[PDB]
């Protein structure tokens, strides 16, 4: 949970310079897998999407939101 | 591209990040101007005495 806060500050700083625009491009091109699961394991995707929506941004989670409906 | 002014003893050169043609991480004598809503940084304000 302390580490969770760490991530929170990490992206909340990393946004302000890029502006959530360049963010999506970099991430989508950065092939982050374990952090952004598309492969399966629904509950984990619920934790990811719910987490970024807890940060207050959540606009990185759309591609995963699709995979929620695909799992259900 | 610049917008200059000075208040108190501070002299401020405002460059909008647009027309800087390059965005370089800079030292702590340089402000970042943050928009209200978009939470972005659109302009650097260079400070001198």
């Amino acid at each position: 949970p302390q580490g969770r806060i760490f991530i929170k500050f990490l992206f909340q700083e990393l946004v302000n310079e890029l502006g959530l625009d360049e963010l999506q491009l970099r991430l989508n091109s950065s092939k982050l897998d374990g952090m952004f699961p598309l492969e399966g394991d629904a509950e984990h995707i619920r934790y990811s999407i719910n987490f970024f929506t807890a940060i207050g941004l959540g606009l990185l989670t759309e591609d995963m939101r699709s995979r929620l409906t695909i799992i259900q | 591209p610049n917008l200059l002014f000075s208040m108190c003893g501070f002299e401020v050169r405002i460059l909008p990040r647009q027309r800087m043609e390059e965005v370089v991480s800079n030292d702590e004598g340089v402000w970042d101007l943050v928009d209200e809503r978009t939470k972005q940084r659109t302009a650097k304000a260079y400070l001198k005495v």
